[PDB]
């Protein structure tokens, strides 16, 4: 049944809740789905965002192992990413637009938080794990999401990812694999100092049989929008951002073959892969509509 | 077009000779009407042809195939048609010229509409994107017409089949782009694991 | 009656004192009441379309314009015309502009300094701004000669324009040329492609319209394929 | 079939996939709570830049009927207002939304009481349960004409095409996918 997981059991919810099996396991939230509304809104929040880090509250629920996210709505909040616990500010807001929600037939309560990470990739940084170390603390089960829009954008793939951090003091067990992004200068200290802090979770989508039904139907006109797409010059001062950065890298692995961190140039390299990647991606859409719409004649 | 098809062709199958005659008239000199690919085929207008009024149906043909120069060098045969006539004829002369290509020059468009001075012809391309005909912009400095859309006119059951022409050779064209991709995600895989097998061969010589 | 005779001495009054939008409003309300004659609700509507078209410029003038073009009986009056074409950004011609100052009472074609006319300054820039959706580029003296005025008058008031931030261009005065925002390129590339798919969609569903039969017939081949 | 069925209008919507998906997961959801299709109702805002109209987002909103009639809670709506002027500043109210079928007398009655809050609103409607093959989204402006004496309100309905957002152009296609760089 496709449409089982929209069905709210308010009194499970109350059980789980008063059970507390989060407590008796750190790694016990593995799973994160969100709802197709929910990734959509949050994506087009942060698209909205711009080059700036915009961030918002997430309603959902829990299920075993999983989070659930349903929906989302952004919160009119100054210093994300430089003030821990930001949210703070908008409590009053929260409360009347959950209030209000509830009037609609919203019943699913904050579940976490989503934030925007503009061109500096999915992680979670210093203000971000004290920001949900406390979230951990007094508003647990909660679970922190961050979403790059504008590498969404370059790389042609949604970049998300949703985390939750490890008490003050309690370390990792053994197995960390870690999926490898490019993280600007700018921010890879701070990154590396608290990127053990915290674990990733499984992320999943869905969506309802209405939902598959109308964006079937939706793809019978929206086709036309994947052949005009023009990505190249739509975020264009992200790629040549990268390159200054990218840029600067060298400069740092060329001191370091200088006289005498583990192997600075292979990471550089790439990086300048994966920016050229996604700009010969780019070049190979343009060529393509070349091919289908220039080439043709009389 | 789209009510004065059915507007006027309610009229035109209770119309008789002189009265379909002078309803050409009409339907020329009205707003709006710029294809006339019903109103020809009609059996009450092909009486009219090689009878009586015959210049009247060579003068429709002429404004559903036909261009403005095609007009002035049989003037002298078909009936006299008033300014706003003569500007619709000529909007459909520069729909002709959109349809063969999409920067016309002023010098191709002031030889084939058979205007003097240059506001003459930007106020008729202004009267042809007023009236849903054509869209596009005019540059004057390099004195050329940008076509964005052009809309169609001619008919022809017999040249149908260059439509066609067109159509498959995008068709071929599709064709072509589709299997290309087929087959560069194809080499993108066949690269892929091949390293990866040519790293496990490597890693493989650790161990010794 | 007689509280409908101050409601329409009210709107008479806002007209008098200049106040056209607010005027238009009063005037554009008395044209739906129904214990008003036909006749006397036109006469309240062609003076809302007049006041609307004397308004000064912005979003509550605009607003109005699309309330009164999206009513059917606006097609009676004879000022019709001008309503549709400021309302959809067409070039107004002197000639059009002399009949409707005719139909304007002597109050409402006031007068700003050397004697010319709110209205006529208005309908330059309106004309200048709808040029500019026309053209990529235009000397003065054409620019002056389609909008019946000196070459001088269309730069100076283009010039203001674009200083004001109302019209996007830049002016040559060496060639005598202002350039209107082109936004030509690659952008309008995959526009015009868009077009032609959007175009597709169109032709595909008019031929499922107008003959599903073959439709079918045809849709099960590309499966069979 | 008492709607307008004649000239055109403003004819330029942009419509953006997010407002579809809304209005899909608020049907679902009160479906799910009622166990029964239940008509949903809601808030279109997003921009308008002269004759164009781009449908950016929307909200639930809150209304009861009284006898057969439904009332739009307008106190409901200024305080949303207040709510989303604080996130999307740049955004207004440009109409609503609600599920079923063509327009019928009771879409007009909700219409009105909106145009007590917006001069010239959009009405957009979804059908969720369509039987036919195209997108069941439609969406209508408002005309008021005058019938044997009686000034009575219309739809006319508008054409309207879909938004050319990069972010959520893939967004969508993966949703829609839902499964080498190249
Ligand atoms: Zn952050």
């Amino acid at each position: 049944s496709i449409d089982e997981i929209y069905k709210y059991d308010k009194k499970q919810q109350q059980e789980i809740l008063a059970a507390k099996p989060w407590t008796k396991d750190h790694h016990y939230f593995k799973y994160c789905k969100i709802s197709a509304l929910a990734l959509l809104k949050m994506v087009m929040h942060a698209r909205s965002g711009g080059n700036l880090e915009v961030m918002g509250l997430m309603l959902g629920k829990v299920d075993g192992e999983t989070m659930i996210i349903m929906d989302s709505f952004a919160l009119p909040v100054e210093g994300t990413e430089t003030r821990v616990n930001a949210q703070a500010a908008a409590y009053e807001y929260m409360a009347a637009y959950i209030e209000n929600a509830k009037q609609v037939g919203r019943l699913e309560n904050a579940i976490g938080w989503y934030h925007s990470h503009p061109g500096y990739g999915c992680w979670l940084s210093g203000i971000d794990v004290s920001t949900q170390m406390l979230n951990q603390q007094f508003q647990e089960p909660f679970v922190a999401v961050v979403i790059d829009p504008t590498r969404t954008i370059s790389a042609g793939k949604v970049n998300l990812g949703a985390f939750r951090t490890y008490p003050k003091g309690y370390k990792p067990p053994d197995e960390g694999p870690s999926e490898y992004q490019t993280i600007p200068l700018n921010k890879i200290e701070d990154f590396g100092v608290h990127c053990k802090q915290y674990y990733a979770l499984e992320v999943s989508y869905f969506k309802s049989s209405l939902d598959r039904k109308l964006l079937e139907l939706l793809w019978n006109k929206y086709w036309v929008n994947t052949l005009s797409s023009s990505s190249l010059l739509t975020n264009a001062d992200y790629t040549t951002g990268q390159v200054f950065d990218l840029s600067e890298k060298l400069e740092q692995s060329e001191a370091q073959l200088g006289r005498g961190s583990e192997d600075k140039l292979a990471k550089a390299t790439r990086d300048s892969c994966k920016t050229t990647i996604e700009a010969i991606h780019g070049l190979m859409s343009q060529v393509i509509k070349d091919k289908l719409f220039n080439q043709i004649n009389i | 077009t789209g009510q004065n098809q059915e507007q006027f062709l309610l009229l035109a199958k209770s119309a008789k000779g002189a009265a379909l005659a002078t309803l050409i008239h009409q339907v020329l000199e009205a707003p709006g009407v710029y294809v006339f690919g019903e109103l020809l085929d009609m059996p009450n207008v092909r009486e009219l042809a090689e009878s009586d009024f015959a210049s009247t149906f060579r003068l429709l043909t002429v404004f559903a195939y036909g261009t403005y120069a095609d007009y002035l060098a049989e003037a002298r045969n078909l009936p006299p048609l008033t300014e706003a006539q003569k500007n619709k004829l000529r909007h459909l002369s520069v729909v002709t010229l959109a349809a063969k290509v999409k920067c016309i020059p002023y010098a191709v468009l002031l030889e084939a509409l058979a205007l003097r001075n240059v506001r003459q012809l930007e106020d008729l391309v202004i009267e042809a994107v007023y009236a849903d005909v054509l869209r596009g912009s005019l540059d004057q400095r390099n004195q050329r017409l940008e076509v964005d859309y052009s809309i169609g006119r001619d008919i022809q059951r017999q040249d149908l089949s260059a439509i066609a022409r067109t159509l498959q050779e995008w068709c071929v064209g599709c064709e072509v782009v589709l299997s290309g991709i087929e087959e560069q995600v194809s080499r993108a895989n066949q690269h892929k694991e091949q390293q990866l097998g040519l790293k496990q061969q490597i890693e493989s010589e650790v161990a010794n | 009656q007689l509280q409908i005779h101050y409601k329409v001495c009210y709107a008479r009054v806002l007209d008098y004192r200049r106040k056209f939008i607010e005027a238009a409003q009063r005037y554009n309300e008395l044209s739906y009441k129904t214990i008003v004659h036909e006749s006397e609700r036109l006469e309240a509507l062609k003076h809302a379309l007049h006041c609307t078209i004397l308004a000064s410029a912005g979003q509550q003038r605009s607003r109005m314009l699309a309330t009164l073009f999206k009513d059917e009986r606006c097609q009676q009056l004879a000022a019709y015309g001008i309503l549709e074409k400021m309302y959809l950004d067409r070039i107004i011609r002197g000639n059009q502009l002399q009949e409707f100052a005719a139909m304007l009472m002597p109050h409402q074609k006031a007068t700003t300094a050397d004697g010319s006319s709110i209205l006529d300054r208005a309908v330059i820039e309106h004309n200048l701004l709808s040029a500019s959706k026309l053209y990529n580029n235009i000397t003065f003296e054409e620019l002056g000669a389609l909008l019946e005025i000196p070459a001088a008058k269309a730069e100076k008031i283009a010039s203001q324009m674009i200083t004001e931030g109302r019209m996007n261009g830049f002016i040559d005065q060496i060639d005598g040329i202002v350039h209107f925002e082109t936004r030509e390129a690659l952008p309008t590339w995959d526009k015009q492609i868009q077009s032609l798919c959007f175009q597709v969609n169109n032709l595909l569903e008019k031929i499922s319209q107008t003959a599903p039969e073959w439709t079918a017939q045809a849709m099960e081949a590309q499966m069979a394929q | 079939s008492v709607m307008a069925c004649g000239v055109t209008g403003s004819v330029s919507v942009a419509l953006h996939p997010l407002v579809i998906l809304n209005i899909s997961d608020h049907w679902i959801r009160m479906r799910s709570q009622e166990g029964r299709p239940v008509q949903v109702i809601g808030a279109l805002i997003g921009k308008q830049e002269g004759r164009n109209i781009e449908v950016m987002n929307s909200f639930e909103l809150l209304s009861h009927t009284v006898e057969e009639k439904i009332i739009i809670d307008k106190e409901y709506y200024y305080t949303k207002e207040e709510q989303f002027k604080q996130v999307f500043k740049e955004l207004e109210f440009l109409g609503w939304y609600t599920t079923g079928g063509p327009p019928d007398p009771s879409d007009i009655h909700v219409h009105k009481q909106v145009c007590e809050i917006i001069e010239s609103p959009l009405f957009l409607k979804l059908n969720p349960m369509t039987k036919h093959t195209d997108l069941p989204v439609s969406v209508f402006e408002s005309v008021i004409d005058i019938i044997n004496g009686e000034a009575t309100m219309l739809f006319a309905e508008l054409t309207y095409t879909l938004a050319t957002e990069e972010a959520e152009r893939i967004g969508v296609d993966h949703v829609a996918r839902m499964t080498s760089t190249v």
